[PDB]
């Protein structure tokens, strides 16, 4: 009813448009509290890489199940998603990426399960069916370290009794604010190449108790701080494709109101047209 | 083509047996689809209990615009005498039309859309004279032949809307003088859901009073949640979580509204309309996936049949419902869940 | 106007159109985008405006014959005492179905208990 | 539970054979209800026809 | 013992239930069958007659 | 009309229908949100409806001097066999492009080869 | 049509402020005066000034109110003070 509603319907989309607008903005500012957050947790990273690098490759050469390297029958993967819509494709394309793979090593006869960050996730592994061990989500914007010790833990246990022998992490790269890449790495075994010294391991640390609790202790830190900075990482690009879909919804709303402005243009001058012809043939 | 004269028809024929005598009056239309029309009721036993009353689209406007007329005075003697009569016209916006050509040929001023200004009175004279009369009118007309009977006329009329637009001047009309509406609608029609009623739209004004005491129980309940059903599921639409009300609210809709689609020309009696509503208000449908709804009707119809039909005959001529029917009705509904399959 | 109803009723009916109008705008964002875009302060309002909404209804006793069910009558007093009630947190936790041809406030917790 | 095992053995297979039978003979009733009602109504159908 | 009883049964009464709906479709074949029969007899006897 | 057309054809020309309905009430949809916001069954209908609408294109003999490409003719049993194939997703591997202005089922996977 | 070309200026009321509860209901942005800052006096003159432009910020930001939770705090003074002259 172009006199009625048409009217109104335009007002809907006009509203809507002015929302989206916001929350392009919105996002764009939280892409960028998330990002300080994320080079923030580099270094602590990269400092206990290097301590595990002197252990590791110093010149008396240690031996863990974290380390060591094993043959594959079981793989493991854990896998991080959104717990908000929009955000356009970024959970699908990882999760077809990860069936990739998971059919990958099923065509090997490998047995795989996942462990899972996020609601979205949850529900298209188990609409797939795929064996999930082990849940957290509800973490929003400021996510903490506490939440994930709980998925890391069973499967860490699983890792060293050998029901898993092979875990990666599966997860968004923020590349930049312009591009994000869904990818796959290895956690366990520690795949990091080898590293070499001097100064390092000659002036040896002196060790309290003992050098093996504190590989022990130090590892599980580790692989712990590697999915912390993941899930950081994922967040961001999570604004920043909530971002990008923004700005696509508010061209699209400005795209769909000029339409729907030359269809009610022509019934605004159409109905004049016909109303005059029925006034002046009634003035018979 | 959403079903408009299908309706119609099959409110004709399902009268075959009930004594309600049928007219159908066909306004405008080509003469090859009364000639399909009539070999479907011949088809049934329905024509046998019905007048045709023709003026197709050949026929002069004034021939067209006395068609209802003539097939009221038809039923008229039935409902004079103390008999029951069914009226159809179909397509009284072809009556206006007719109307209009009249009018404008004579040279009387056009008011809106073109159409004379007295075409209220032409439809709502028509549609006044459908009613129910009292016993006293009817000795009085009779003459002391007949006494203790009262006579009725149901009228049926059918509108067509261009775009779904109501408010066109004919349309208006009818819906103004009416005792309510059934809306027709493309959009449930091409979804596969027919008859393509929509439950939002359409209301009788006389409701309830006009039921058997079961379907007034089992009904009343059916239409107004189902309306809510779509309001529910337009908000829903993209919200990930549902509370188990409206978990419950989102799938009880979406059951209902498959229960109640049927093939044309398969009328059902009260008996096997009501133990299927039962099945669904009684929440018996519930655990049965969606597309086996349709074939879980089919089976507990062919299944009562068989086994229970001295209460089919039972709720088919009393209509009755207590305490003792729908225990009997819980019995067939646990014994065919069990027993059966889809 | 308070000149005529007094404050207590003028207060009561300007509190449901300044509520009922908040989530007539909010009611458009959630049929696009969800719920979830919203401040939970709009959501409370989107809770207690569709409350509010339900509550307003009122089974007639000329309409048993639609209905089948037995009609109600409200005193003015009790009216006001109800849509506070909603206005307010009373009430918070009673689904939406509960408010739907209930009669008073004080048999929609009946009908919740029910549901 | 060497005897349980036992006791449960019996009593699903003795449930499972009933109820496969019982399946089995009213697809039978089944059929011969619907062969029934065509039989008959193929008569029904062509004495209105020759009254026609 | 339990668990393998227990899978027997399942395999038992889904097989006897999908016999059941083959028995019904051949019933179904015999009723269309009959019916379109009757019809096309029915028909050759009225045109018999008329045309007598 | 099933008594006269058949039951086959019948609910074939019922499935097609509801399925391109449905695919024009996700159109507003997708034309604010784009695609991804679909759920994934919501997905698999449009996958199939725009296959759907390009597989009812047809090469006809007197268009040539406008396609170039040569006319087809299509049986009845080759027509209802196509949609309902496709309908039933056994064709959910090809392309949309594999579908556009080819005779039968048949000539749209020889086209699917060559992409 | 007519009588918004012969006139001077405009006060639109409109109703959803007037729901809403702004009852005085006036919609500004729409309204307009083509006399002006002439029509007034020294003191209004020159207060009045701020109004018109708080309430053109606070236009644009009240479709951020939603989220108002995450903004430059600049941002959220201009709203928050848009908000108390409304
Ligand atoms: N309940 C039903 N189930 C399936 N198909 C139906 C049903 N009712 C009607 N149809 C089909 O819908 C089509 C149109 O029906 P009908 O001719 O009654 O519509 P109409 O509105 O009268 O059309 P017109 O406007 O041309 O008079 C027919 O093909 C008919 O077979
Ligand atoms: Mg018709």
């Amino acid at each position: 009813a172009g006199a009625k509603d048409i009217r109104s319907k335009i007002a809907s989309v006009q509203n809507t448009q002015k929302i989206t607008k916001a929350m392009e903005m919105v996002a764009a500012s939280k892409m960028r509290k998330s990002q300080d957050r994320m080079a923030a947790s580099r270094p602590y990273a990269e400092t206990m890489r290097k301590v595990i690098g002197h252990l590791a490759h110093g010149n008396l050469e240690y031996k863990h199940p974290y380390l060591e390297d094993r043959d594959v029958k079981r793989v493991g993967y854990l896998v991080v998603s959104t717990d908000r819509g929009l955000a356009g494709g970024l959970n699908i394309n990882l999760f077809k990426k990860l069936l990739a793979e998971m059919k990958t090593w099923t065509d090997k006869g490998v047995q795989a399960d996942l462990a899972m960050i996020g609601s979205k996730g949850v529900s298209f592994f188990n609409s797939v069916g795929g064996n999930v061990v082990a849940q957290v989500t509800g973490m929003g914007d400021n996510p903490s370290l506490s939440e994930l010790i709980g998925p890391v833990k069973v499967m860490l246990q699983a890792y060293d009794e050998g029901r898993l022998d092979k875990l990666y992490i599966v997860s968004n790269k923020f590349i930049n604010t312009m591009s994000q890449v869904p990818t796959i790495s290895q956690l366990l075994p520690l795949p990091a190449s080898d590293d070499d010294d001097l100064k390092h391991k000659s002036w040896d640390y002196l060790y309290e108790p003992d050098p093996k609790a504190l590989l022990d202790t130090l590892l599980r830190r580790y692989v712990e701080s590697q999915v912390y900075q993941g899930v950081v990482e994922n967040l961001a690009s999570e604004q920043a494709a909530r971002m990008v879909a923004m700005k696509a919804a508010t061209d699209n709303g400005g795209s769909l109101i000029k339409e729907l402005q030359l269809v009610y243009n022509k019934a605004r001058q159409a109905s004049i047209t016909q109303e005059l012809t029925e006034i002046v043939s009634g003035a018979a | 083509q959403t079903g408009k004269t299908a309706l119609a028809i099959d409110a004709i024929i399902n009268q075959r047996d009930s004594g309600i005598k049928a007219i159908y009056v066909a306004i405008g239309q080509k003469a090859s689809t009364i000639s399909n029309v009539v070999r479907k009721l011949e088809e049934h036993g329905a024509l046998a209990n019905t007048i045709v009353v023709v003026a197709t689209a050949s026929e002069s406007a004034a021939l067209q615009y006395l068609a209802p007329y003539a097939g009221a005075a038809m039923g008229e003697y039935f409902r004079d005498r103390g008999e029951d009569a069914l009226i159809i016209y179909d397509d009284l916006s072809k009556q206006a039309v007719a109307y209009r050509q009249i009018s404008l040929l004579l040279r009387r001023p056009p008011g809106r859309e073109a159409f004379p200004g007295d075409v209220f009175y032409l439809h709502s004279r028509l549609l006044e004279r459908a009613a129910r009369v009292n016993a006293e009118y009817v000795e009085a007309f009779t003459k002391g032949e007949v006494k203790g009977k009262t006579g009725s006329l149901t009228a049926l009329p059918i509108i067509e809307t261009q775009a779904g637009d109501v408010s066109a001047f004919v349309p208006t009309n009818v819906i103004s003088i009416t005792d309510g509406q059934i809306f027709l609608e493309t959009n449930l029609f091409n979804a596969g859901i027919r008859p393509a009623v929509n439950p939002g739209i359409s209301v009788s004004r006389v409701g309830g009073a006009a039921q058997t005491k079961i379907m007034k129980k089992l009904s009343g309940g059916i239409r107004t949640a189902l309306a809510q059903y779509r309001e529910l599921a337009a908000f829903s639409q993209f919200a990930s979580d549902l509370d188990d009300a409206t978990r419950k609210q989102l799938d009880h809709g979406q059951k209902v509204t498959e229960l109640l689609k049927q093939k044309q020309y398969a009328p059902m009696s009260v008996a096997q309309q009501s133990l299927v509503l039962f099945a669904a208000e009684r929440g018996y449908l519930a655990d049965v996936e969606l597309s086996k709804i349709g074939s879980f009707e089919a089976a507990l119809l062919a299944y009562v049949d068989r086994d229970h039909a001295p209460l089919m005959q039972e709720i088919n001529q009393t209509g009755g419902y207590n305490d003792e029917i729908e225990g009997k009705l819980k019995g067939i509904l646990d014994s065919f869940k069990a027993t059966q399959s889809w | 106007d308070p000149l005529v109803v007094g404050q207590e009723h003028y207060d009561t009916a300007r509190g449901v159109q300044s509520i009922l109008q908040r989530y007539q705008e909010l009611k458009d964002i959630i049929a696009i985008l969800g719920m979830d875009e919203l401040s939970e302060e709009d959501k409370l309002v989107v809770a207690r405006a569709r409350k509010i909404q339900r509550f307003l209804s009122q089974p007639f006793f000329v309409a048993e014959v639609f209905t089948g069910s037995p009609g109600k009558y409200v005193s003015l007093k009790d009216t006001i005492r109800g849509f506070k009630g909603i206005m307010e947190g009373e009430y918070d936790h009673l689904p939406e179905q509960a408010f739907y041809m209930v009669g008073s406030i004080e048999e929609a917790v009946e009908k919740a208990k029910k549901l | 539970d060497l005897d349980l095992a036992k006791a449960s053995a019996t009593d699903q297979l003795k449930k499972a054979k009933a109820e496969a039978q019982v399946i089995i003979e009213q697809a039978n009733k089944r059929r011969s209800q619907i062969l029934d009602e065509a039989k008959a109504e193929a008569e029904q159908e062509r004495t209105k026809i020759v009254a026609q």
